[PDB]
């Protein structure tokens, strides 16, 4: 009758502890202050308006990027068979995004990078003349 | 999966910035069970890969269903020579 | 009020209300606070007014 | 033989393995059969995995770690643990009147919905292989708690290792 | 015991006392009504064969059917007005129809090639149907229903019905336009085929072979499916969804459910076979997220 009890893991380092025990702090203090923002200014609008969907949007993809944000969009409308477009100068600091998913559409992948870019640059899609159009922002 | 294991070790040898993953099909029922089947076949494959340790920045993955065949005899069911998955990619530098 | 839809069949179509009121609804028909129904969708969970809304599925 | 991805959900003919290669004795053979079928060996094989068994009156409880049955931070179930899977039907298969609960439970970090539809998810995932199995509806129900009522600290590492799980109770009436 | 020819069909009148059952039996075609008249029954028949016509009541059951034997007859009408209706039996190869029926509850039981209408508010708790009889019924607001089929029908039943269980053996065909039940189980077994749409709490579904369930427009909130060699199945879970295809048989769902788990056994598969080009799909999440 060994006793035993269950979770039985490889061994781990101090190093690690102390940078998941720095980790933790980091995330609910993220979570609070988000909690914060969202109740003082509720979002009212949502860019499915600006980007929908279409046939061959939904082709899936999984990305490990961390560069700057026009390469990427290209490649992703050259494998949805579309035109790309860009509207506007590119700033002298570039633009820089940082995606690690794991098997979403198309569509998803741009609207999470819109999101990323901010203030700083924005996706439109038309389906109807199959374009993909990046826009910069009228800043400096 | 020794197969799959094989061929992951396979693309562990060069350096590559994107793969496609693309499934094809033999005709059975109608145009929409064999999208849903070649869909659902590349998405698991290329999970499977993924797991693995390509060092890939992207993969890209589709399913044509049973539209672009490379034989002109179909006689066969999935013994058929036109029902494959194709993994394509660009050797980078 | 706003108005969801319940189930869907070609040809008619089943309603639920804020206050929880039921109605059944043809291809053309009068409802209240939303106009003429000018057309009924399947495949798609969509009914179309003539006031220019939509009523959809439940969130 | 057996196919390892669950045998097809068919009932693996295991004793006449034994007992073929024990005529290629039959009484040996049986007796070797009647002690691998018995519940106290099927009990420390389960202790022999890391699945845990505690008996306290007439309720019976399993405890199953999450860390070694789930792939990581999804409802998917882990193909390479299936031993164990085995032996879990293999040892409900012994109480065919009772009714059964599974309960999901996660550890303290993260937001407080995310945590409870993560165990929602993963609770219904092992009901479902429980009654693709062979067990009916009317005996099975499950439930996700959050960090609702932990069994050690969360403010450790390994404690809060010990705190992800899932627990299967069943009574006998 | 006489035959039909040389006599045309005649119009009588006759009375009746007070009757809550029909038993019907023959080749005719009847025609129902209620009112708060006496009660009555209309025979155009041959005059020879009004006798042959047996109108009988034994204890508030009215037997409206052949009398002195069955050597011929060919054509028989028989309209009826009334108060009350509990019970209505019809055998043999014949036409009723109906309307403007009321009822607490009353008892179908229909049998070999009964050509039926009905178009009134019945709320009826059972319903029988033996063989190759098309069945028509437009309007039932029942609480509590249970059917079961042997033969081979081709029902359909319009209204609201809170039905409980089905189980189908034969080439039975069914289709319901408005459930809205709490437990289903479904047992199919040769080749039925069922069409439901409606509210449904809870669902269990069993096919053995060759069986055809059309389950798309019934929203279900818990699903458990499972399938056996060449069976079909169209799905359409809101909340939990729980399948299993064993061999060559398929599951095909047609919504996003909040948590998914499936199994294939031998060569059963399940598929997404959703559109593709609405303008708002949504995709998976971290906890919908199942690789087949």
């Amino acid at each position: 009758m060994k006793f035993k009890k269950p979770p039985i893991n490889n061994p781990s380092d101090d190093a690690t502890i102390k940078l998941a025990e720095a980790a933790v702090s980091v995330s609910d203090s993220m979570l609070e202050m988000a909690k914060v923002e969202k109740v003082i200014t509720p979002p009212s609008k949502d860019n499915t308006l600006t980007i929908p969907n279409a046939y061959n949007l939904q082709a899936r993809a999984s990305v490990d990027w961390s560069g700057p944000i026009e390469e990427l969009t290209a490649r992703i409308a050259k494998a949805a068979h579309f035109r790309f477009r860009v509207l506007g100068k590119s700033p002298s600091v570039p633009v820089l995004i940082s995606i690690s998913t794991k098997d979403e559409s198309l569509a998803e992948i741009l609207r999470d990078i819109d999101y990323q870019a901010g203030k700083k640059a924005s996706i439109h899609v038309y389906p109807n003349s199959q374009v993909v159009e990046l826009r910069y922002a009228k800043i400096y | 999966y020794s197969l799959l294991n094989e061929i992951a070790a396979f693309l562990k040898q060069f350096r590559k910035i994107a793969i496609t993953v693309t499934s094809y099909s033999s005709k059975y029922v109608s145009v929409k069970r064999e999208r849903a089947l070649t869909l659902a076949r590349s998405r698991v494959v290329s999970e499977y890969l993924w797991s693995q340790g390509v060092d890939s920045r992207i993969i890209f993955t589709q399913g044509l269903g049973s539209d672009k065949p490379i034989t002109s005899y179909t006689l066969g069911g999935d013994r058929s020579p036109n029902a494959r998955v194709e993994i394509t990619f660009r050797r980078a530098v | 009020i706003i108005y969801y839809i319940q189930a869907v069949i070609p040809g008619r179509a089943w309603l639920i209300g804020s206050n929880g009121s039921t109605l059944t609804v043809r291809e053309g028909s009068k409802i209240p606070g939303y106009g003429m129904v000018k057309l009924i969708d399947s495949l798609q969970g969509r009914i179309l007014t003539s006031s220019g809304q939509v009523i959809k599925f439940s969130q | 033989c057996f196919h390892p991805p669950y045998n097809n959900f068919q009932p693996d003919r295991r004793a006449v393995k034994r007992v073929g290669v024990d005529t290629g004795g039959g009484t040996v053979g049986l007796v070797a059969s009647i002690y691998r079928d018995s519940k106290r060996k099927i009990i420390r094989d389960l202790q022999k995995q890391d699945i845990q068994y505690v008996e306290y009156g007439d309720t019976r409880t399993l405890i199953i770690p999450t860390d070694k049955y789930f792939m990581f931070s999804s409802p998917r179930l882990n193909e390479i643990c299936y031993p164990g899977l085995n032996n879990v039907i293999r040892l409900l298969n012994f109480y065919p009147q009772s009714t059964i609960y599974v309960a999901g439970f996660t550890d303290n970090v993260g937001s407080r919905s995310h945590k409870r539809k993560l165990s929602q998810a993963q609770a219904e995932t092992m009901m479902t292989f429980l009654w693709a199995n062979g067990i009916a509806a009317k005996r099975l129900k499950a439930e996700g708690y959050g960090d609702k009522n932990a069994i050690s600290d969360n403010a450790i590492i390994h404690g809060s290792a010990q705190n992800r799980r899932i627990e299967i109770q069943w009574f006998t009436s | 015991e006489v035959k039909k020819q040389g006599t045309s069909s005649t119009r009588q009148f006759r009375q009746v006392s007070s009757f809550n059952q029909i038993v019907v039996q023959g080749r005719l075609n009847v025609n129902l009504h209620t009112g708060y008249n006496k009660p009555e029954v209309m025979l155009r028949g041959d005059p020879r064969d009004l006798v042959q016509v047996r109108t009988i009541v034994k204890q508030n059951t009215l037997y409206v059917s052949l009398g002195q034997g069955y050597p011929d007859y060919g054509a028989v009408t028989v309209d009826i007005k009334t108060k009350f209706l509990n019970r209505f039996r019809y055998e043999g190869a014949g036409v009723v129809t109906g309307n403007n029926l009321r009822t607490s509850y009353l008892d179908l039981y229909l049998a070999n090639e009964g050509t039926t209408r009905l178009a009134g508010n019945i709320g009826l708790q059972k319903l029988e149907a033996v063989g190759n009889g098309v069945t028509q019924i437009n309007g039932v607001s029942s609480r509590n229903l249970q059917i079961v089929l042997k033969g081979d029908p081709k029902v359909l039943i319009s209204g609201f019905v809170n039905l409980r269980q089905l189980d189908m053996y034969g080439k039975g065909t069914l289709s319901l336009y408005w459930i809205k039940s709490d437990t289903l189980t479904i047992r199919a077994k040769k080749a039925a085929k069922i069409q439901l749409a409606g509210i449904v709490n809870r669902l269990d579904v069993e096919l053995w072979d060759f069986a055809q369930f059309k389950g798309k427009y019934l929203r279900a909130q818990r699903s458990f499916v499972k399938t056996h060699d060449k069976s079909v199945a169209e799905i359409s879970a809101v909340n939990h969804q729980s399948s299993l295809a064993t061999d060559a048989s398929d599951i095909y769902y047609y919504n996003l459910s909040k948590t998914r788990a499936d199994f294939m056994a031998f060569n059963g598969s399940v598929l997404d076979m959703r559109e593709w080009g609405q303008s708002d799909l949504k995709d998976f999440d971290r906890y919908n997220k199942q690789f087949p």
